[PDB]
DNA sequence: TCGTGCCTGGTGTCTTGGG
RNA sequence: GACCCGGGUGUUUUCCCCA
DNA sequence: GGAAAACACCCAAGACACCAGGCACGA
């Protein structure tokens, strides 16, 4: 989440994050609400675009 | 300094963004705070930002070696000389400027770097410094038996397993509870197992992966209250078996490990989970031993 | 052709086996699924070649030898056309002609009409 | 499971006469058992048989 | 060796929730769901799992006077501000007020003292950014019309210029696209330009 | 007859090739 | 707060329907 | 183009693991 890269071992790793609709809920800036899959634009810096993988907080 | 990447790229919630227009920071508070420093050179080689380190009184310094170099005449000729001498001497700066500012960015790198080293010491040391669990009656260092109930997630149809392993390290018996953790009979199952099957364990450790497990732990708090389970003592204010919460990194890296597939080959992953509480509660130190090349991922 | 037919290609030294996209197994009931036509033939053809291997490594009676390749042969061919005159058909256990690829292709039915 | 709906059935898996019943709705209930998985890690005996 | 360390509540909750306390406290904006609505209060489930309650008088706006159930319905997931967290109970209370979820905007508290911050480099970055905000794109105007032509206000009065006294041209306004600006001669090397406005319009391009 | 037990017959199981 | 699913043979043969 | 109805690797025989019963034998 902070944007770096890291290599690590299979094993390192806890587990995979198992989240259902319930949990895995993104809100834009003007409050709409936005699934999994959805194109979003960001508001300002590269103003870039693409498709939502996962959310998470 | 900014550049254009370091101008677009430093969000207010980027941890790069404490530093985002910082400026005339003492070097000597530096080494109490080596992340900051550190945290800035990484933004620096992402190619975000520049540091730079400037004197405040630089024109004292140049313009007292310009007086010791500097010659005392007045005429046009000593004006001319004197002119030279001091462009040869601002032509030096430049040049002698960005060697010391690299050797004093080295010297403080190497300082932060210790010091969060020896902050990182500091913190494994604590981390791994604790006796196993010492029941009561019995002096430091004893073995205590355990016993482990843990059921994971709490979903419905999340069963509960028990894992019970005596002060040999060894594991002496498996059960599962297919009820409602909420009903009679999970109670009285549960009971009947702790008294009738002479088990005795000394404590009992319960967790879990959320925050479905607090309402497994206050159940079982409860029945602890309700029964009077008091640990038998080998021959009288008999004491009750202590439940509480146990730490589950190692744990969650011994249920992935192979290690516990070879020793464990016929054992659900949840049985494996509750082992490695078990063992973690006996001795955190092997347990953390036990992570080998995994315990550098701990969160330190 | 130099670049795409050459005469000694007609020849089949090594056998492309298809994908099981082109063999799909059915289910014939709740339990028990069925092996296709190609599969049960690629079986066969399999197993001779294992038997020519064998017989050819351990001991050479020139008598069984031109069995057995007969016999690998009568396979592969009938593995790709089941409609030779002039010989029997390769049968299924059920007594009903093995389905050849070029039966797969020609007719009403057939894979073009 | 089939998509239509069960809630027609008696205890023994057949339906009764005089129910009416719509396409697609279940009329003979019947299972055939399949060798258990590893889901009894820790199924409250809600695994599929 | 010291003793066997029994976690507390902090770390408790920080283990069962894998949220730190200071990611999850008092001034925070989170992303809630609702999960059941009620007419003196909401009933709403964070991203942990938390189960969290607003009161009645948080729900909806003080000067409104609607039904929580009309504005809110479950399944409609909003924005909420953290008001108390019982960490002992994994119980929070949360505003649904703008005045947490909306200024809520320097929640860091990042020393901004001039000595050591830039304020003035970082205020003009600011307002460079809302001018870039405010910066927009337009395009010309399509009509199709016998006597529309695509010319500016000289263009149409030389192009009348070769035209009699009286002929009539249409050209795109420069005060909108519901503007319209219709110029004809009034002399030999006289012009008038009048501005049309448009009303209940279908399109930019459209009449 | 009481008691510890053997040791080979047998249940349950399975491989894998004949047809 | 207890929360609802998503799958279908194949090969032969026979008897029909409209031209 | 419709529908219905009957068939689709079976098997047997030799090799293994576990068990148990009824008879041996000392006392």
């Amino acid at each position: 989440s902070d944007g770096k890269l890291l290599s690590l071992p299979p094993v390192s790793i806890y587990s995979k994050l198992n989240l259902n609709p319930n949990q895995q809920i993104a809100i834009d800036s003007n409050g709409v609400e936005v699934k999994v899959g959805d194109t979003v634009r960001e508001f300002t810096g590269e103003r870039r675009q693409g498709t939502i993988l996962h959310v998470y907080r | 300094e900014l550049t254009e990447r370091g101008k677009l790229q430093i969000e207010p919630e980027s941890p790069y963004f404490d530093f985002k227009y910082a400026k005339n920071r003492p070097i000597s508070a530096l080494t109490a705070t080596p992340d900051l420093y550190l945290r800035m050179i990484q933004a620096e080689n992402d190619g975000l930002v520049n540091i730079k380190v400037e004197l405040p009184m630089l024109s004292t310094v140049v313009d007292h070696f310009y007086n010791i170099l500097k010659s005392d005449g007045t005429s046009e000729i000593s004006e001319k000389w004197n002119a030279l001498r001091n462009d040869a001497w601002k032509q030096s700066l430049d040049k002698l400027i960005p060697l010391v500012q690299l050797n004093v960015k080295e010297s403080i790198r190497r300082d932060c770097e210790r010091v969060l080293y020896f902050q990182v010491k500091n913190s494994f040391t604590k981390k791994i410094d604790q006796a196993p669990y010492q029941p009561p009656t019995y002096a430091k260092g004893t073995i205590p038996r355990v016993l482990t109930l843990s059921f994971g997630e709490g979903n419905r149809g999340d069963a509960v397993l028990g894992v019970f392993m005596d002060d040999s390290g060894d594991v002496k018996s498996q059960i599962k509870f297919d009820e409602d953790f909420q009903s009679r009979d999970f109670s009285d199952s549960l009971t009947r197992y702790i008294k009738s099957n002479n088990i005795n364990p000394d404590i009992i450790g319960i967790s879990g992966f959320n925050i479905h497990t607090k309402k497994l732990f206050d159940k079982v708090n409860e029945l602890v209250n309700e029964e009077r389970l008091t640990i038998e003592y080998d021959n009288s204010d008999k004491h009750l078996i202590r439940v509480i919460y146990v730490n589950d990194e190692t744990a969650r890296l011994y249920q992935h490990s192979s290690k516990s597939s070879a020793e464990y080959p016929n054992r659900p992953q949840l049985a494996k989970y509750c082992i490695g509480l078990a063992k973690y509660i006996q001795s955190p130190l092997l347990e953390y031993l036990a992570l080998d090349e995994s315990m550098y991922s701990l969160h330190i | 052709n130099e670049d795409y037919a050459r005469p000694e290609w007609m020849i089949i030294t090594v056998l492309p086996v298809p994908p099981p996209q082109v063999r799909p197994s059915i289910a014939m009931d709740e339990t028990t699924q069925g092996q296709d036509d190609l599969t049960h033939k690629l079986s066969d053809i399999l197993k001779a070649n294992i038997n020519v291997q064998k017989l050819e490594m351990d001991g050479s009676p020139q008598h069984i030898i031109n069995e057995v390749e007969q016999l690998l042969q009568f396979h592969v061919a009938t593995y790709m056309d089941n409609d030779i005159a002039g010989q029997p058909q390769a049968l299924q256990k059920s007594g009903r002609p093995v389905k050849a690829i070029r039966a797969r292709l020609k007719g009403k039915e057939g894979r073009l009409r | 499971l089939k998509h239509g709906t069960y809630e027609k059935l008696d205890e023994d898996g057949l339906i009764a006469p005089g129910v009416r019943v719509s396409g697609d709705d279940i009329i003979i209930g019947k299972t055939t058992p399949i060798p258990p998985d590893t889901e009894e890690l820790g199924q409250r005996t809600k695994y599929h048989t | 060796r010291r003793d066997f360390h029994i976690l507390n509540e902090a770390e408790i909750f920080q283990l069962l929730t894998r949220e730190t306390v200071d990611s999850f406290r008092k001034g925070m904006v989170i992303p809630v769901y609702v999960r059941k609505v009620e007419s003196s209060y909401m009933s709403v489930s964070t991203q942990s799992l938390i189960a969290g309650n607003i009161q009645r008088q948080d729900i909806l706006e003080p000067n409104d006077r609607r039904d929580p159930r009309e504005v809110y319905s479950v399944g409609q997931t909003v924005r909420a501000c953290i008001l108390d967290v019982d960490y002992y109970n994994f119980k929070c209370q949360l505003s649904l007020l703008r005045q947490f979820t909306e200024n809520q905007v320097a929640g860091l508290n990042v020393n901004r003292n001039p000595k050591f911050w830039d304020i003035e480099s970082e205020n003009r970055d600011r307002q460079e950014e809302i001018d870039k905000q405010r910066e927009e794109s337009r395009e010309s105007r399509v009509i199709k019309h016998p006597f529309f032509h695509n010319m500016k206000s000289k263009e149409a009065e030389d192009y009348l210029a070769a035209r009699p006294v009286g002929d009539v041209v249409i050209r795109p306004s420069s005060k909108g696209s519901n503007h319209i600006t219709i110029s004809w001669k009034v002399a030999p090397q006289l012009y008038q330009h009048i501005d049309v406005l448009e009303e209940n319009k279908d399109d930019a391009n459209a009449i």
